[PDB]
DNA sequence: TGGAGTACAAGTGTGAGGAAAAGTAGTTGGCGGAAGTAAAGCAGT
DNA sequence: ACTGCTTTCGCATGAACCTCCCAACTACTTTTCCTCACACTTGTACTCCA
């Protein structure tokens, strides 16, 4: 009776903070969060090889612009959520692609075990 | 816009206009301030 | 009134109170609860327990021709067929109706067997009808004069 | 078509205040009617009209380019104002159109 | 003769105001007991 | 004991609904447009007042 899900996020009712309403482990998981590498891009501050390692490079505004804020270890968690948000920016704009072989035609450099999940 | 809106409503945040204070240093002119949103929410629920 | 006052090629101005009647009669429910803008109830529209003032003008107007066209049955058949059981002005021009077939019956051009029971029913209808039309709201009829009116029929009957 | 892009071809409000003077000096202004084309308006049709308008007689067309051609850059020339420069409406009463009916 | 200044008129910075077609919402109406003849094991005193 | 109550039976074959969600009729927001007035400041004119 429930399998066919529901629209509302795995949330933390009895939590008081908006943040911990919002449990980290609920939109990523915890076997996930290792296998990202995350010195790749802090340690190089760059205007190409910043952007090298996007899963989906484009010419728009928002992405390059909360980018430079700062480079602080503050970030460094929400750092891979920008990553994981430009990933989900090539799923819902296709429609018309339904395999992974012309999945590689639209981007650079996907993610491994972030794709097929 | 409204497309976008709709989507938050199953969170439960209550999306309504910005304020004068919320105005001048978002780049938004002071009398159009009604149909440019923010939305925020309550910490209880 | 400019069909009906012009009288130079009109048409006859009642065909188009017909007309509203026809596309503006409702049955709603007057909601109450929305803001209303551009139309305002008492000269336009037609909801339950407010018959619209096109609907009882174009009573009144076919009876007024209806006379002075001399088809009185076409109309009396055709207030037959609306019972609107909330108000008491069309039950008037429903009991008037028959008052006006009672007027022109009962002549008799004599100087008699279906002439004198088909008149009967006409008294008998009017003295319903305007009892019916007491038992609704507030329409103050004379129903002192209009009972005066059906014995003068009866005394030409007698 | 849009809903906002098929209610500005409509011309629901005529132009008003002087809306139509304004738009030729954002015209003048985009591209340069001054100096490759005669920025020179026809003001002796312009009062031919003005003259059988309100049944004056023709002396007055005579009266009053005297007095254009005393008050006048250059003698003639009631030439038409250009605006590159901002959403400033000039009240200098620069358009050329405007100045005769001044006179 | 001189300078004060106060006006007049010019020039630059800045968002608020009037408009319409689509859409939304907002609330109702409205639809899909006069049947026989016969057996049986089960009850009653 | 004969009680009651069962119960099985039968002329061929042919034909013999309830919420609910969509609809009409209104209003009020929506999603971008073009069109200027206002607040100052430098400037040029004014007539001084000893």
């Amino acid at each position: 009776d429930e399998i066919t899900d529901r629209p509302t996020p795995l949330a933390n009712i009895d939590a008081t903070d908006v943040e911990q309403i919002y449990p980290i482990e609920s939109i990523i998981p915890k076997k996930e969060l290792q296998f990202i590498r995350v010195s790749s891009i802090l340690k190089e501050a760059d205007k190409e090889k910043k952007l090298e390692l996007f899963p989906y490079q484009n010419n728009s505004k928002y992405v390059a612009k909360k980018l430079d804020s700062l480079t602080q270890p503050s970030q460094m968690t929400k750092l891979q959520l920008l990553y994981y948000l430009s990933l989900l920016l090539g799923v819902y704009e296709n429609r018309r692609v339904n395999n992974k072989t012309k999945l590689l035609e639209r981007l650079n450099s996907p993610p491994e075990i972030l794709v097929d999940g | 816009p409204s497309k976008v809106v709709s989507l938050f409503r199953v969170l439960g945040a209550i999306v309504k206009g910005a304020t004068v204070a919320q105005a001048e240093a978002f780049g938004i002119p002071k009398s159009t301030a009604a149909s440019y949103k923010i939305a925020t929410m309550k910490v209880p629920f | 009134v400019e069909i009906l006052d012009n009288l130079s090629n009109s048409s006859s101005g009642l065909d188009f109170l017909q007309w509203m009647c026809q596309i503006y009669s409702s049955k709603s429910r007057f909601v109450q609860n929305i803001n209303y803008r551009s139309i305002v109830p008492p000269f336009q529209t037609g909801s339950r327990t407010h018959t619209a003032k096109f609907a009882i003008t174009y009573l009144w107007s076919s009876l007024i021709n209806c006379q002075k066209s001399m088809l009185i049955d076409k109309i009396s058949e055709w207030v037959l067929t609306p019972p609107f059981m909330e108000d008491a002005e069309v039950w008037f021009i429903y009991a008037s109706c028959h008052l006006l077939k009672a007027d022109t019956l009962s002549r008799q051009f004599v100087n008699r067997d279906i002439k004198i029971n088909q008149v009967i029913k006409h008294i008998h209808y009017v003295r319903t009808f305007l009892k019916i039309c007491l038992d609704k709201g507030g329409f103050a009829v004379p129903s002192r004069l209009i009972e005066n009116q059906l014995k003068s029929f009866e005394s030409r009957l007698y | 078509l849009p809903n906002y892009y098929v209610s500005i071809l409509e011309g629901s409000i005529s132009p008003f205040n002087g809306q139509l003077y304004n738009k030729i000096a954002l015209t003048c202004g985009m591209i340069h009617f001054k100096e490759f084309f005669n920025s020179e308006i026809s003001c002796q049709g312009l009062l031919l009209k003005l003259v059988m308008q309100c049944a004056l007689p023709p002396e007055f067309y005579f009266y009053t380019k005297q007095v254009i051609e005393f008050e006048e850059t250059d003698i003639r020339n009631l030439t038409l104002w250009e605006r590159t420069d901002e959403r400033h409406t000039g009240r200098v009463s620069n358009h050329a159109e405007l100045r005769v009916l001044s006179y």
